[PDB]
């Protein structure tokens, strides 16, 4: 119950952040009085709800030598009216006793809403007692104020501002490989069998907090007693020591812990996520590959040319083509490559937060973005902010509407110096306006045609490179044949291949065939229809002519 | 079968106070708009629950009655019979008994439907008894003759009646006539008691004589070293005014003698029971402070919830069969808001008394006119009960004279001596406070005082 | 802790504002005496937030041998009710006591909304409480009222009307030029290395 490094994990950038700001100050307070800087008292963690903030608060507090004082945000709301006051009034004195003094708040949001935004004058009284006594604070005291929340946007600014809370550290969601850590931490309590592997767990997880994983290995755990409930009576007063040896929780529970309400994550937000896809997984269309590789690529690794050449570059991508073609991988990719952060934001996801209306988050993705810098911003089904008003035919209302205006805004208030990319991507571009595709804006266009035979080939050797496919398999036959069926087109043939191949597989054991044959092919392929009709394409190919025309 | 208050039958004076709305009627006031058997918004008549009326006639609490026609609507009234609802509520803080939520008593069992309240300590809107009338200084003088000779402290116990006190309006005023003292082991700060023997003999003389325990008086009397009967000022606004250990030993009494009420939901409401401590002014002459527990300040004791301090200001919450939640008490604080401070563990003892005031009638014309027997239980200071003094008292061997028995203490020595039976006790409990001529004639040709007589004609 | 004039820079324009508006009362009130003027009474500073603005105000209080009082906002409004506006008059009467005064006023928002855009009635106390106490002022007290906030919108305008606020000052984003002297300001304490 009393929290070291060791019992978190995963995050050890942001635990290198804190250390910098918290243990630092503490056991060498000389260092920021040798250099003669004013050491920060103003620590603030935020991020999504149950991942650890609460965790890392004594995860440095109990690994210093340092006095520490607790305080919650619903225990302060919930005492009377002045005697709530009072307390945080009681909780400064001691601390500036006790000078080596950590003060954490959890869940600073409930003492600290928007003073606009709340009714009772006691939630108003509360929030300028805490205003008072932050400014109050000395730097003789040496005393570090912690906070955490989970809505970083509802908090009063005034808190945020210089002097209260500078140090926004946000604790992201962790990758696979840090989260595999976490499933050890909870695990190593836990009594387990041999077939368990996290790694494969690990693998198989994306967007869990730890607290999704710890009720993860609380869920398999259950699972194993459901199968040892036959073995006890619950009339019995205390069951026997056997079955407790034999309760080893097995890989398959965790398997079933995987399909269960467990899974049900906190992935409804606008989050920042490394991706997996790689240019290998990608066939075809090298050139607009380089092409990136220019435009995105050499930013991000040599700003060195830039100052050299005194030219600040055009941060603005836009993707356009027909629909199906792939591209919403390909900001992936280029991410995976140079190991810059991604954020995927597609186009109702802009409408569907605005009908709660988060806009700050907006804001905050390329807040986020320069807090992750380098990171790219990738904007999903740009259509669909045309399909907002309904095109730009649509309601008589074109792409412009609320959203538009708060993009032009952002994105111009966006520093050059910054190498925080913005990566647009449509399959209608025509029904755009030009004042996102001003210069400054959105000024790299690139057009994404259809695949050739060769590419539709390198398509399909790339997408059956995971598949148990047959030796007969022709893909340059296929290739042949396929001529204007796009990637999506290919990939949807392998879904009818491979049903049809379990039209073969189950059905063979209802009346192993992990080959899929040239038969589940010509089927599919017989059975193979196009989706891009090419006068679409006629119109795409004269944008690929022109499109500077506007 | 019927309510209590179905069932349970008044006091007379409880019978007298109802049939009176008690309004004070006001006559054209300022911004009348009317001819003069008109009417404005300023010359209505007033309530006896006048709190403007109360301020300007300085008046700390309304009287209980007050209180009872404030909460309630005339129609609301037991001459209704059956579709009567009792206004006010005995406080019930000790703990829902038989619960209707399937869980076991309190004990072992316990829901929602089976805890009390959380106590808000107030101060208490009303009181019972206004003014506190001491029918003689001869009755104080008679009793503080312990004092004089000694310097250690005395409890008596309030006797006498209730009538109505017209100063105030609806005012209950403790008429005071008589004392009697238990056995007592008698120290300087605190006393305690010896248990009460002749329990039901010292109460027959007062139903005897008319009379009833009405309250209980004690002295804080601690002379200040000068010798003029002044003391050290010890209750007063910087010291405190009540020792919270007295506040717990009278409402051990209080809960004793409870005041059976039509307006209640047990037929009982309040005490008739009062409070009096003698003790000294800033002005060093001998005083009275008169009080009486609050009706939370009874439950609480009723209900073992407070306790004294070493702090007599300080009152403690007792910690942990029973259940304590929280107490508070209402603040006024240098800006008039009201602060409920937790109570636990400790908090001020303001909030648990009534204030009363006390005297005299303009002349003595009490019960009570003869003064001549030695106080019991004062053997210590060689002050006994021995039947030599009726020779001398009741003037029996000198038998042509007439009747000194009109001393309660005599009275109870008579009763003590319990030689004249119900009839003629209550014959001559009858001219011991009437002094009828005819039934003293009656009574000194009676048998049983005539036996009264010539047994004590023979005794030396 | 202890701010002069130098320890603030880049904003000259403005200080040479404030010193024509505090310290040419305070050091001479003899000025406005013989030129028969009335001295403003109505120093309101704004702007965005964090410029300095609780920094300029001690940058003129302890660069004069006036008297000073110092109000916060949230420390007003974190008080009781009653007792909140008891410190306001409070304030007031040490400053009238100690003639040559500076009153600042921090975060004057935060303890004067809107009436229209405002919920307690506490609040509408205190915004009347102010309102009410600046009138009170003498011009022969030579009391000078300093207010500062970074939402110059959100303030009741009734302040801002004559004899109570007259004198808007804005505290401006600085030049590359000011902010260059801010930057010495700040690293003259720091250890640097010859690079910078
Ligand atoms: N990243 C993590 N690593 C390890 N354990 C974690 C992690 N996230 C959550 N947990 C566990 O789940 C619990 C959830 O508590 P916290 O995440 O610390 O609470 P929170 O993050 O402040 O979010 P709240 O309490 O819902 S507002 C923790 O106490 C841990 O037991
Ligand atoms: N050239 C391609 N190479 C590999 N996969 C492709 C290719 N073209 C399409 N796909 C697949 O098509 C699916 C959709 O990709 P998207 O980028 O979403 O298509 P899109 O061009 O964005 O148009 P929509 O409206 O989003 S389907 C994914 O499963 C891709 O793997
Ligand atoms: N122009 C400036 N010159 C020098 N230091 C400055 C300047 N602006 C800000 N600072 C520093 O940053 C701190 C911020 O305090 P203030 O700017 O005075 O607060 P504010 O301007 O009233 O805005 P708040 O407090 O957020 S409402 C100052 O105390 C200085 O330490
Ligand atoms: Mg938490
Ligand atoms: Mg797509
Ligand atoms: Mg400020
Ligand atoms: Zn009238
Ligand atoms: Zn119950």
């Amino acid at each position: 119950n009393e929290v070291g490094y060791d019992d978190i994990g995963g995050c050890r950038k942001q635990l290198a952040q804190i250390r910098e700001m918290v243990e630092l100050p503490l056991r060498h307070p000389q260092l920021f009085k040798s250099i003669g800087i004013k050491p920060p008292r103003g620590v603030l963690l935020y991020g999504p709800p149950g991942t650890g903030k609460t965790l890392m608060a004594r995860a440095v507090a109990n690994e210093t030598g340092a006095f520490f004082f607790l305080i919650n945000g619903p225990e302060i709301m919930s005492k009377m009216a002045g005697e709530s006051e009072s307390n945080l009034r009681k909780a400064f004195e001691e601390a500036e006793k006790n000078s080596p003094a950590i003060i954490f708040i959890d869940e600073i949001d409930s003492i600290a809403p928007k003073r606009e935004k709340t009714n009772g004058e006691v939630e108003r009284r509360v929030v300028s007692q805490l205003l008072t006594l932050m400014d109050g604070m000395k730097a003789r005291s040496n005393v570090v104020v912690m906070a955490a929340t989970n809505r970083p946007n509802s908090i009063d600014p005034a808190l945020r501002r210089f002097g209260r809370f500078d140090r926004e550290v946000d604790i992201g969601i962790p990758d696979p490989t840090g989260r595999l850590e976490i499933l050890q931490i909870h695990t190593k309590n836990m009594k387990l069998a041999d077939d368990v592997d996290l790694e494969q767990i690990a693998a198989e997880t994306h967007g869990y907090v730890g607290s999704d994983l710890a009720a993860l290995c609380s869920e398999a755990a259950m699972q194993q007693i459901r199968e040892k409930m036959d073995l006890i009576d619950l009339d019995e007063d205390t069951i026997d020591a056997e079955v407790l040896d034999s309760l080893g929780v097995t890989m398959d529970n965790f398997r079933y812990a995987l399909g269960v309400s467990n899974p049900s994550a906190l992935r409804e937000v606008a989050v920042v996520e490394v991706p997996n896809v790689r240019w290998e997984d990608i066939g075809g269309l090298e050139q607009v590959k380089q092409e990136l590789k220019e435009q995105v690529q050499y930013p991000v690794d040599h700003p060195e040319k830039f100052l050299k050449f005194g030219l600040s570059p055009s941060r603005g991508v836009l993707f356009y083509g027909p629909p199906g073609t792939g591209k919403t991988m390909l900001a992936k990719a280029v991410a995976n490559e140079c190991a810059a952060n991604f954020i995927s934001v597609k186009g109702p996801e802009l409408l569907s937060m605005w009908f709660g209306e988060s806009e700050s988050n907006i804001r905050d993705i390329f807040d986020k973005a320069r807090a992750a810098a380098p990171c790219v911003v990738f904007l999903d089904e740009l259509d669909s902010i045309a399909k907002a008003r309904g095109g730009s035919i649509g309601d008589a209302g074109g792409a412009s509407d609320r959203v538009v205006n708060q993009l032009l805004t952002e994105m111009d208030g966006m520093t050059s110096k910054k190498n925080v990319f913005v990566i647009g991507a449509t399959n209608r571009p025509e029904q755009l306006d030009p004042a996102l595709c001003r210069p400054g804006r959105l000024d790299q266009l690139i057009y994404v045609p259809l695949p050739d035979e060769a590419g539709r080939l390198s398509i399909l050797k790339a997408q059956l490179r995971k598949t148990p496919v047959s030796k007969d398999v022709d893909l340059a036959y296929i290739a042949s044949k396929t001529h204007g069926f796009s990637g999506a087109d290919l990939a949807f043939i392998t879904q009818r291949a491979v049903k049809l191949a379990i039209k073969e597989s189950i059905a063979a054991e209802i009346e192993p065939v992990p080959e899929l044959t040239k038969r589940h092919f010509e089927e599919a392929m017989r059975d193979a229809r196009r989706s891009v009709s090419d006068v679409e394409i006629r119109r795409y190919e004269a944008f690929a002519q022109q499109m500077k025309n506007a | 079968i019927k309510n209590p208050w179905e069932v349970v039958r008044q006091s007379p004076l409880d019978d007298r106070l109802d049939k009176l709305d008690g309004k004070i009627p006001r006559k054209r006031g300022a911004m009348c708009r009317h001819g003069p058997k008109g009417m404005c918004d300023y010359c209505t008549p007033l309530d006896p629950f006048n709190p403007q009326y109360l301020e300007e006639k300085k008046i700390k609490y309304m009287s209980v009655h007050a209180y009872m026609r404030k909460i309630n609507s005339a129609t609301n009234r037991p001459e209704l019979g059956s579709s009567f609802i009792p206004p006010l509520v005995e406080p019930y803080y000790r703990v829902k008994r038989d619960c209707p939520s399937g869980h076991p008593q309190w004990p072992e069992g316990i829901c929602t439907k089976c805890q009390p309240s959380a106590i808000t300590l107030q101060p208490q809107p009303f009181r019972m008894v206004d003014h506190v009338e001491f029918a003689s200084p001869q009755i104080i003088d008679r009793f503080l003759d312990a004092w004089r000779r000694t310097g250690v402290q005395r409890l008596g116990i309030l006797y006498g009646r209730y009538l109505e006190y017209d100063a105030v309006p609806l005012g209950i005023k403790a008429v005071v006539e008589a004392i009697y003292e238990p056995p007592q082991v008698d120290e300087i700060d605190g006393i305690t008691l010896n248990p009460w023997e002749n329990e039901q003999e010292v109460n027959q003389v007062a139903k005897y004589c008319g009379l009833e325990q009405v309250g209980v008086i004690w002295t804080d009397l601690l002379d200040a070293g000068k010798g003029d009967g002044s003391v050290v000022c010890k209750r007063h606004a910087d010291s405190y005014f009540l020792a919270a250990q007295e506040i717990v030993f009278a409402a051990r009494l209080q809960a004793q003698h409870p005041k059976p009420s039509k307006w209640s939901d047990t037929g009982r409401f309040g005490s008739n029971f009062v409070t009096c401590v003698v003790s000294g002014n800033e002005q060093g002459e001998i005083s009275i402070s008169a009080y009486q527990m609050s009706n939370d300040a009874v439950e609480m004791v009723r209900a073992d919830i407070i306790e004294p301090s070493a702090d007599p200001t300080l009152m403690l919450v007792r910690e942990e069969t029973r259940y304590i939640p929280e107490v508070f008490y209402r603040k006024i604080n240098e800006y008039g808001a009201n602060v409920l401070e937790n109570a636990k563990p400790a908090f001020p003892v303001e909030y648990l008394f009534v204030t009363l005031t006390h005297g005299f009638p303009d002349s003595p014309s009490p019960l009570f006119t003869d003064n001549i027997f030695p106080i019991e239980n004062r053997e210590y200071v060689g002050e006994a009960q021995e039947v030599s003094a009726v020779a001398k008292a009741l003037k029996v061997h000198e038998a042509d004279a007439p009747m000194n028995v009109s001393d309660f203490h005599l009275l109870c020595f008579i009763h003590q001596m319990s030689v004249l039976s119900k009839e003629e006790e209550a014959l001559l409990c009858r001219v011991a406070t009437l002094h009828d001529l005819a039934e003293s004639f009656q009574l000194r040709s009676t048998t049983g005082w005539q036996t009264l007589h010539m047994i004590l004609q023979s005794t030396g």
